[PDB]
C-alpha cells in the first residue's frame, strides 16, 4: 500500500489550539 | 425458470469456502485469514458502501465458542475511531440452522503485519501508527478490559493512515483470578509474566505488546521471537538483561523466579545498537514499554504523554468508555451448547424484521 496530510485525526491535532 | 435464477444469485465460494452472505452483501473477495475467520470485502446493499466481513464456524468448539462471543459482546459494546466496529452480525434464522456466524464491520486496507512485509516506515508514521494504537487502548483499558493478543496483524490500516484495533477474542475484563493457554497463531508479542506463569495479569500485557509492536515498526524484525516460551525468555533477556532483586521477588511463582536465577548473568543491550536509525525519543518509550517488571512498566496514559507522542497528545480528544465493565460471566466454563443459546441470543438485534 502507498502510505499524515489527509487523515482526519491528524488535522485535528495540527490545527489544535 | 425463477429457480435457476435464484441459484445464480446464491452464495458465493471464495478461495474454495462457502460465504453466504446475501442477499445483503455482495461482490465478495478475499482479504484474509487469521487462525479462526476468513475475512472477505463485501459490498453493503443497503449502506451503499464497501465492507469486511469475517466468517468463524465455532459450535463444534468451545474455545471458538468463547472467541465468537467475546468479540462480539465487546465490541458491541465499544466506540472509538482506533477501534473497529461491528456493523451487523449474520446467522441463520434459528438456533438449528445456525452453523457460521460473520461479523460485518467497517472495511480497513490492510493490517500492520502485511504493510511491514512490503515497506520500512519513516519515523513520521511511527509515531503517529504508535499514538493511535495507544489512543485506542486508552480507551480498551478505561472500560477495564485487557486485549490480551494485540500484535502487528490485529491492527488494521486504511489509505488515509488511520489505524484501528481488531480482533477482540481473547479480550477480558481485568480481575484478580488457564490464562491464555488456548492456541494463537503467534506468541511473540506476549509479556513475560505470562510465559513465567505468574498470577496477576494487568493491562501492563497490553502495553509489553505495543512496545514489542513499536521495536517491530523500527526494524521490520520481532524483537522476541523464539519456538517456545523458554527460547523467547531468553531473547527478552538477552536484550533487557537479568532482572534485578527487586524484580525477582516481585514475581509470585516461586518455581519461575528459581529458573530465571540459574540462568547466566546477561547485560542489558543499548537499544540504540539494535535500533540505530531510530529516533532517540522513539527509544526511550520502547524502553519504559519494555520493561520487565510489569508493575514498573509504563501506563497508557503515561505512554500518551511521552515526548515521543507529543505533537499528537490531547487529553481533550483521547475519549474513556462511559463505564467500566463488571465480570458477571464467566464463560470460561460454559459449555459450548450454552455458548451457542448465548451468542443467538447476543445477534437477535442483526435479524432482518427484528
Ligand atoms: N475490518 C477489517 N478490514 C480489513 N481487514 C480485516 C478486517 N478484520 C480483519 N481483517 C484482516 O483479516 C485478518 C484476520 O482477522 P482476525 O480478526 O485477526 O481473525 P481471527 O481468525 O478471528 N483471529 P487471529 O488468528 O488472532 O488473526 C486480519 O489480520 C486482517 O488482515
Amino acid at each position: 500500500m502507498q502510505l499524515l496530510d489527509s487523515s482526519n485525526l491528524a488535522r485535528r491535532r495540527r490545527r489544535r489550539r | 425458470m425463477a429457480a435457476a435464477a435464484a441459484a445464480g444469485a446464491g452464495p458465493e465460494m471464495v478461495r474454495g469456502q462457502v460465504f453466504d452472505v446475501g442477499p445483503r452483501y455482495t461482490n465478495l473477495s478475499y482479504i484474509g485469514e487469521g487462525a479462526y475467520g476468513m475475512v472477505c470485502s463485501a459490498y453493503d446493499n443497503v449502506n451503499k458502501v464497501r465492507v469486511a466481513i469475517k466468517k468463524i464456524s465455532p459450535f463444534e468448539h468451545q474455545t471458538y465458542c468463547q472467541r465468537t462471543l467475546r468479540e462480539i459482546k465487546i465490541l458491541l459494546r465499544f466506540r472509538h475511531e482506533n477501534i473497529i466496529g461491528i456493523n451487523d452480525i449474520i446467522r441463520a434464522p434459528t438456533i438449528e440452522q445456525m452453523k457460521d456466524v460473520y461479523i460485518v464491520q467497517d472495511l480497513m486496507e490492510t493490517d500492520l503485519y502485511k504493510l511491514l512485509k512490503t515497506q520500512h516506515l519513516s519515523n513520521d508514521h511511527i509515531c503517529y501508527f504508535l499514538y493511535q494504537i495507544l489512543r485506542g487502548l486508552k480507551y480498551i483499558h478505561s472500560a477495564n478490559v485487557l486485549h490480551r493478543d494485540l500484535k502487528p496483524s490485529n491492527l488494521l490500516l486504511n489509505t488515509t493512515c488511520d489505524l484501528k484495533i481488531c480482533d477482540f477474542g481473547l479480550a477480558r475484563v481485568a480481575d484478580p483470578d488457564g490464562f491464555l493457554t488456548e492456541y494463537v497463531a503467534t506468541r511473540w508479542y506476549r509479556a513475560p509474566e505470562i510465559m513465567l506463569n505468574s498470577k496477576g495479569y494487568t493491562k501492563s500485557i497490553d502495553i509489553w505488546s505495543v512496545g514489542c509492536i513499536l521495536a517491530e515498526m523500527l526494524s521490520n524484525r520481532p524483537i522476541f521471537p523464539g519456538k517456545h516460551y523458554l527460547d523467547q525468555l531468553n531473547h527478552i533477556l538477552g536484550i533487557l538483561g537479568s532482572p534485578s532483586q527487586e524484580d525477582l521477588n516481585c514475581i509470585i511463582n516461586l518455581k519461575a523466579r528459581n529458573y530465571l536465577l540459574s540462568l547466566p548473568h546477561k547485560n542489558k543491550v543499548p537499544w540504540n545498537r539494535l535500533f540505530p536509525n531510530a529516533d532517540s525519543k522513539a527509544l526511550d518509550l520502547l524502553d519504559k514499554m519494555l520493561t520487565f517488571n510489569p508493575h514498573k512498566r509504563i501506563e497508557v496514559e503515561q505512554a500518551l504523554a511521552h515526548p515521543y507522542l507529543e505533537q499528537y497528545y490531547d487529553p481533550s480528544d483521547e475519549p474513556i468508555a462511559e463505564a467500566p465493565f463488571k465480570f458477571d460471566m464467566e464463560l470460561d466454563d460454559l459449555p459450548k451448547e450454552k455458548l451457542k443459546e448465548l451468542i443467538f441470543e447476543e445477534t437477535a438485534r442483526f435479524q432482518p424484521g427484528y
